């Protein structure tokens, strides 16, 4: 789920 | 009975001692020594390089005072003299006498370089120009605090009858404007307790009975004011007549007990100087003696925090124990999510209307907009992970970019809540024609 | 020595017993029973068909509570616990703890279908979505009393240092705007009646220090109260923040004592619950015990009527004593007209701003017009009689349907005023000018 | 501790005598006998052409009373008994009685040419038309003093628990307008004196609990005051929210002690009656007792001046033994500069929205304009016979006439600064320039 947060920072 | 005294911005009793600081800020600290029938007051600046620290003798007992970076102003409540000094050689010091009546006193002065104000206890505001040029007089309720920007002044009142008031207001170059007049003031008082009458506190309120530290214009023109007790508040909206209102914006007490480790260490003060956009700049005081002692400590910085935060929750949260008490992500998420939206409208306030002060501010926004979707994500995600799809898509709702709810879409699949996808879908695509109008 | 308290609109005492009521509205009731050191608390209907009654332990203490059409809202004004219980199953029921300072305690709650409020004794409001979300944090006087419609809420606030006051506001999609904010209260606080501390009476001011049996929206949305002078009191042009004031439009005292004959019975009161149109709906109290008790009465209805009667003047022109006052046509068509011009005032305003909220209220309007001339004539009759020209004319003016100038003309003549018929028909051929126009 | 009580506009007591006057105002005076348990009343007026004094016989033992050029309100605070006498004959006068709840009392009234207005101890507000058709009731503050002047009403309001405040209205036949409601007031109190002197004019007190001694309209309908210090206060800017304020006008302890040659000639007293442009009608009045008596002593008139002196700097300056203390030319220029820029202000207001009466104020606000340019003249040349060239451009920059720029270039020659000359000059070709554009 974190990762998707990385994407959004991304 | 009661009894209205003097007050300048963060100055200092005397204690059991024959010296004290009169008022400290950003430009500087004033502060004096008894020597026999006389004192010596010095004015030291955090800037030296631009200003230079001078010093003179005190022969009138000028028990009032004021820094800024054009000159300082001082005064006396009982004698009604006063003196303005610039820090050049280019104009000249001067002095003058103000007309106070039999049991009148002067409570507070301030200074800008366009003006120079004073108020008394009976309620008169007097205007001079910077060479004590005079221009008006004006009646209001007894005056106790003073502060000003350019030309804009900020103003607390007092009566045993119409209670706490303040005013907030711009000598405009066409004519004075009042944005606020004697309206009610929302602080603390401390000494309907018992406690109060400790030493240290006692002393204090001898020094300064309504319990205020300091009063200054933020980094932006907004007014801010640092109370009894101990929490930073600041007027939010005053340039929008039906939603001005004031934000507590920082409890001092609680970041030294989280920062303490969860702990009481009411051995622990802090002294308001100035903000500068999330952060105040203060002295930490440690002892006995709520004020800054001498010499002067060194300057100290925090931030500006929501007040969300349980003690009980955080210390079980949380279980070197000094150490800062762990936050949860939920409160953390939180907390952030509100402070961005905060910051983000007070700069855009500030940039609609003061524009861009310092040349970075679009930069700060955008980080702000950012920060303010990624805490709302990772409110969202609990949500989702909670199976509340009402509560997820109401958090959906919330946020700004399309990229956000694709994260969002992203997010809804893999708990599993096909609904919420298909709703969050909508939403894009109904925001989607809304940004092809 | 004064003291701060939690409260809730129209709940009771214990008295001596074993329960009470926590608050009482149009829509129902709740009343709790004590069971050692836990309770039982009821949620009970006046349209028990179509909300669920239903009954539950409360093993937390709750002290504060709010009742809805959807659900209702609890609170523990010590440790900050809240619980809100749908009255259907689609909607959970849930719970939540809110931070609280040493010391502090929620002075009040109040929940709609679009928003959430808490208030405390430091004078902090916070606002929550229906899941109990924030939304805001804000430093304000002391919150006394809270209450709310759709986005409209309606606070008073209360200090010894900044006086009696209240505030209105729309806590709408775009902003909270404030239509008021900590305006004085023009109300008759309890304990301005120092002597009256019986031991009856001392219960209920412990228990309620503020004496006011209810606050509450119209049934056109429009802020009311009823206090310690036993009258009823609205806001009228609220939706006008300029032009904003308070209106006296039915004393049960006055009510009471007409009702039984003219008499000072000091044996029936008055629990109001909430405001129908031109009717108070209410539950009527007997004896020491001015709160309601157990069982519940069934509920009664009573209608307002302007404070415009001198008691010993009614008592000689009434001179079966027990049976209600016979009034004489002049008062009693004083006070219809006086009635009729408020309520359709009220009514306009209303209509012009949230137009019919019900469907028939034109309907309404037009019979008030016609109460209202038909009052008017009486009045100009009498006048006419007294053969006052002056008066007589100036009560035409006032006449609004041209078939009542012409029954005026008709009066005139009886009268054998030729002047006063010219000067009518002048009136009239004026306003068959603006028809035309 | 207060107490509520009537009042009329500078009334008297009736001290040891068995008479009294009821109230004053530039028009005329009323006053009464006490015949065992009858009075009789006298009505005086100061244009014995246009009236005719008279006189008659109250059984009820009035107590409040109100006077305009129309005529006379007459009231009864505790039996609520009420009289309206026009001046005119032909308009017979009437009567009416008011309810009161226990222990109620009016404490004030005042009219318009067609309006009645009543208020009471328990803040109960009532209206009617001159022929006593009610058409209104508020519930406000509690109201301690009316006055009226044309359409244009003034009230004061007082409560324990909201403070003093102020309203202002204009009743107009077009619409009735709200220009400020129960805002809060700065006056002077007495109460500090009253419990802590014990100076026997304790009837005063008792008399006029409030010590507002007297209150009116000035002669271009400004609202004014006379405080219990004895200083005269007006409203300026009323009809600029953001810009109205409060300004004291003159001081009369000030004056008498100048005339007494710096003295404290307390048996002096001064009893205000109107205000007439910019000079006060008054009583002088000595001797034990702080207002007049019979047969009326003649007034006197005085000119309002700027608080601007100090006692002991004038006694320096100073220093046939009781001549009147010598000033500095200083003093005198700024006082004048003020006292004509403020009368400016006002006159051109009032010309502003309501015009000449009599076709040539304008030579006045002329001849005022002349009077600053030539206060600021005399101040600007000792300015640059200091040399201070800063200073002096300074106050060249608030000249008016080109006239007047001339003769300050004159005076810099004259100083010989050709600096300030140069300086003067660009000022005045700037000045040039934009008079040519």
């Amino acid at each position: 789920f974190d990762d998707i947060l990385g994407e959004f920072e991304s | 009975k009661f009894r209205y005294m003097p007050f300048s911005p963060a100055g200092t009793p005397f204690g059991f001692t024959d010296r004290r600081y009169l008022t400290m800020n950003e430009v500087g600290y004033v502060s004096t020594v008894k020597n026999s029938e006389q004192y010596s007051i010095t004015v030291s600046f955090f800037d030296v390089g631009r200003f230079r620290e001078y010093h003179f003798e005190d022969l009138f007992g000028y028990d009032l005072c004021f820094l800024n970076e054009k000159g300082t102003l001082f005064g006396q409540s009982k004698t009604g003299q006063i003196q303005y000094r610039p820090h050049d050689s280019i104009h000249s010091n001067w002095t003058k006498i103000i007309p106070l009546q039999a049991g009148e006193r002067i409570t507070s002065v301030a200074a800008t370089p366009v003006r120079v104000i004073v108020g008394t206890s009976l309620g008169y505001f007097r205007s001079f120009n910077q060479f004590g040029v005079p221009f008006a007089v004006e009646k209001t309720s007894p005056i106790v605090a003073l502060t000003a920007q350019n030309y804009r002044v900020f103003s607390v009142h007092y009566s045993q009858f119409h209670g706490l008031s303040y005013s907030l207001s711009e000598l405009g170059t066409s004519s004075k404007r009042y944005y606020k007049r004697e309206c009610p003031l929302p602080m603390s008082l401390p000494n309907i307790n018992s406690d109060m009458k400790k030493d240290a506190n006692l002393d204090y309120y001898n020094f300064n009975p309504m319990g205020i530290k300091s009063l200054f214009f933020s980094s932006y023109g907004d007014p801010c004011i640092f109370g009894s007790d101990n929490t930073l508040l600041l007027l939010s909206k005053w340039r929008s007549p039906e939603e001005s209102k004031w934000l507590p914006i920082l409890d001092s007490n609680m970041e030294i007990w989280k920062m303490s480790g969860g702990k009481e260490t009411t051995d622990i003060h802090v002294w308001p100087l100035a903000l500068a956009y999330d952060t105040l700049n203060c002295i930490l005081v440690k002892g006995k003696h709520i004020w800054p002692e001498f010499p002067l400590p060194l300057p100290s910085e925090m931030e500006i925090r929501m007040p969300v935060f349980v003690k009980s929750k955080l210390l079980e949260e949380n279980k070197e124990e000094d150490k800062e008490i762990q936050i949860p992500v939920s409160m953390a998420a939180e907390e952030e999510y509100l402070r961005s939206k905060v910051l983000s409208e007070l700069l855009t306030d500030t940039l609609e209307n003061d524009g861009e002060m310092y040349g970075n501010e679009n930069e700060v926004l955008a980080a702000l907009n950012g920060a303010y979707d990624k805490a709302l994500l990772r409110l969202f995600a609990s949500a989702c992970s909670d199976q509340n799809v009402e509560k997820a898509l109401s958090l959906a709702h919330e946020l700004k970019q399309d990229r956000a709810l694709t994260a969002a879409v992203k997010i809804s699949e893999r708990a599993e809540l096909p609904s919420l996808v298909k709703k969050i879908n909508n939403i894009r695509e109904a925001r989607y024609e809304q940004q092809l109008k």
